[PDB]
RNA sequence: AACGAUAAAAGAAGUGAGAAUCUUCUUCGCCGUAAGGACAAGGGUUCCUGGGGAAGGGUCGUCCGCCCAGGGAAAGUCGGGACCUAAGGUGAGGCCGAACGGCGCAGCCGAUGGACAGCAGGUCAAGAUUCCUGCACCGAUCAUGUGGAGUGAUGGAGGGACGCAUUACGCUAUCCAAUGCCAAGCUAUGGCUAUGCUGGUUGGUACGCUCAAGGGCGAUCGGGUCAGAAAAUCUACCGGUCUGCCUCAGACGUAUCGGGAGCCGAAGUUGGAAACGCGACGGUGCCAAGAAAAGCUUCUAAACGU
RNA sequence: CGAGCUGGAGAUACGCUUUGACUCGGGGAUGUCCGAAUGGGGAAACCCACCUCGUAAGAGGUAUCCGCAAGGAUGGGAACUCAGGGAACUGAAACAUCUCAGUACCUGAAGGAGAAGAAAGAGAAUUCGAUUCCGUUAGUAGCGGCGAGCGAACCCGGAUCAGCCCAAACCGAAACGCUUGCGUUUCGGGGUUGUAGGACCAUCAAGCCGAAGUGGCUGGAAAGCUACACCUCAGAAGGUGAGAGUCCUGUAGGCGAACGAGCCCUGAGUAGGUCGUUGUUCGUGAAACGAUGACUGAAUCCGCGCGGACCACCGCGCAAGGCUAAAUACUCCCAGUGACCGAUAGCGCAUAGUACCGUGAGGG
């Protein structure tokens, strides 16, 4: 599931990089954020490898 | 993965009109191939894909400030669909 | 001093703060186997659009190959790679050497060569065997059907596979003439009233009991082990065995998709010329004797089935 | 740590932060492609694959040499160390020996150092006691076309000092070797030398806490002038509108974290020799000794090597097996300091191996 949890924040930046090649872009800070929150949620699964299997 | 791949759509007064033919004109990564260019697409579009063509683009190489700049380097890929032209109607 | 070839330039009109130099119009002169066009190397946005005017431009500059910004670059079929080999470069093992290193079989890399499937048009400001329209071709996977069985290799054979000069026949590209056709209008200066003048006068594809030079080819049954590693129903050797088949270059007709001067679309004739290109790997002569490999065609070995 | 932050960046929009941001100290996790590059190819950063994961997207592997295997190596380092090679200008007022110099350079190996190291020594006292470094000996002794010139060591004074284990005589094997309780190499015990021994037989870190001044005057501005104070284990320094002990950062001094770094034997193709050579002061000299390139080739403790041809006596020492910290060198990197520079100086650079030049090495 967390490849879903990652690919809606992926497609969020693509449209949302889409509107910053038109004319809209007017909340430039939701593009890192989403990015941080990709980093944030591939770092906890590798927190979920070596936990566990050792 | 696919949503990724895809840069952003290309802006021109060309790309604009072939908007109106079902043809669709946008950047992408330039170390990707055709064969996932497409289904990136239509993966992402929900639409079949029957003809795609791409071509590498030297970056420019602007100056700014009296120091002598470099390129930026893109891929633009055009992409021609069936009958079912839609994409996201997203056109203008 | 020079302002980079002695191929001249003139007028009108425009834009602008500003013009011998930028734009337009009409003339003039210069190249025309070029000083026109298409590519390869090489260069790297110089391309198109909109702006600019410091410096760069041998003067100027409203302009520029200069500066700023935005666009433009599309391929199953073109060129290269996923195919092949040449010189040369590499090179496990191997041969040498105070060290670093030097040689070197197979193999590998290496196009300047081999192999390989598309042609006609349209057209952005800027791309075209790439995009679009028309209509093809090539490989691969699968499905339906005919077929309803043999496929047939990192190995064998054929073949690809090649010189120079000269030259017979036929043809196209392509070029010329005309009282052939088609289109448009006019004419004065002294004349012509069109038999004058100007211009255009076919590309691709599909089908022909159509005309057609030229070009390719012998063909099986069997013997031998000592030949191709063995194999072999394929090759090579040897012995028996009887003009004709194929191919269309290109032309012609019919159809169709285009293009076509021009004000949407006319005509598409007769006569002549003609390639180093095509038919082709033709013919003849000559000595200095004119790559290799894969693809390709043919055979079994193993294996897989029947 | 306790309010800011959003790199230089100086330009806005956007936000983030007292449930602690930013910054600092310390760990993790990601880590495209090239590069020893290592799946195969290659004109570095690009081309082309195969195998298991296999739902895909993605992941993991696929070089060679060492080794059963773990596990190791390949490449990169300013200078420093050791080694294999090894110049020439030059001086000799010419030039051969000689010097320059085992200097430069090339190559190999390694580390924070390295090399060397535990006496078959030095040496002349029957002294000494591993190696290295410094002082001195001493430019003495010597070497030398006895020319130019080159040039030790011992004693003594210092820096630091540590000595250690195998081979073998004999036990006990096992395996293999043959006419019958033996001898080729492994494994244990044992055993390691010259006054001969041994066997067998009696604190630094990121940081935190930290004393003491006010009024008038000149002035654009106080830190200067002035007048009265105050701290001082703190008057080192930097900033602050001009010169500040008492304005800020600091200073003396004090504290200071989860994880954080840091002391019968005793070695044989040898010792020894002849031929070529060479090293130390050693240039064939009366030329010992060590060193190997070629050919030969001993002895055991009443034995072996040396003491500068050689002999006797008298002395010193046990070769042909290994390891070994520290005193030594250097400066890419960091800190402090300076009768060092301060913009033609100082590094080439107040930053740039850039612009620029070159096909390049390379210069700049
Ligand atoms: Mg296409
Ligand atoms: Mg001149
Ligand atoms: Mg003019
Ligand atoms: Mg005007
Ligand atoms: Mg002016
Ligand atoms: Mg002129
Ligand atoms: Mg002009
Ligand atoms: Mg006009
Ligand atoms: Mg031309
Ligand atoms: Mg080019
Ligand atoms: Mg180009
Ligand atoms: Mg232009
Ligand atoms: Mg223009
Ligand atoms: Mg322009
Ligand atoms: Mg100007
Ligand atoms: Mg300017
Ligand atoms: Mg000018
Ligand atoms: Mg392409
Ligand atoms: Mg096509
Ligand atoms: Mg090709
Ligand atoms: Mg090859
Ligand atoms: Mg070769
Ligand atoms: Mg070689
Ligand atoms: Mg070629
Ligand atoms: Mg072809
Ligand atoms: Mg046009
Ligand atoms: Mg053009
Ligand atoms: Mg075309
Ligand atoms: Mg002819
Ligand atoms: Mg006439
Ligand atoms: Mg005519
Ligand atoms: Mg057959
Ligand atoms: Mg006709
Ligand atoms: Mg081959
Ligand atoms: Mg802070
Ligand atoms: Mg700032
Ligand atoms: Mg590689
Ligand atoms: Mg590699
Ligand atoms: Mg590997
Ligand atoms: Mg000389
Ligand atoms: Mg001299
Ligand atoms: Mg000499
Ligand atoms: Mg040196
Ligand atoms: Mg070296
Ligand atoms: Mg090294
Ligand atoms: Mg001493
Ligand atoms: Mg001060
Ligand atoms: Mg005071
Ligand atoms: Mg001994
Ligand atoms: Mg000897
Ligand atoms: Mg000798
Ligand atoms: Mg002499
Ligand atoms: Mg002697
Ligand atoms: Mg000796
Ligand atoms: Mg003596
Ligand atoms: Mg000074
Ligand atoms: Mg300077
Ligand atoms: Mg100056
Ligand atoms: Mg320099
Ligand atoms: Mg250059
Ligand atoms: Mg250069
Ligand atoms: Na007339």
């Amino acid at each position: 599931d967390f490849a879903k949890e990652i690919d809606a924040r992926k497609k969020e930046l693509m449209e949302l990089r889409f509107q910053a090649a038109a004319g809209q872009l007017a909340q430039p800070h939701r593009v890192r954020q989403l990015r941080r929150e990709v980093a944030q949620l591939n770092t906890v699964k590798a927190e979920l490898a070596r936990k566990g299997e050792q | 993965s696919h949503y990724d791949i895809l840069q952003a759509p290309v802006i021109s007064e060309k790309a604009y009109s072939a908007m109106e033919r079902g043809v669709y004109s946008f950047w992408v990564s330039p170390k990707a191939t055709k064969t996932e260019i497409k289904d990136a697409i239509q993966q992402a579009f929900g639409v079949r894909v029957i003809g795609i063509s791409t071509m590498n683009v030297p970056g420019k190489r602007k100056r700014v400030g009296r120091f002598i700049g470099q390129r930026n380097d893109r891929k633009k890929a055009i992409v021609r669909l069936a009958e079912g032209q839609s994409i996201e109607a997203l056109a203008g």
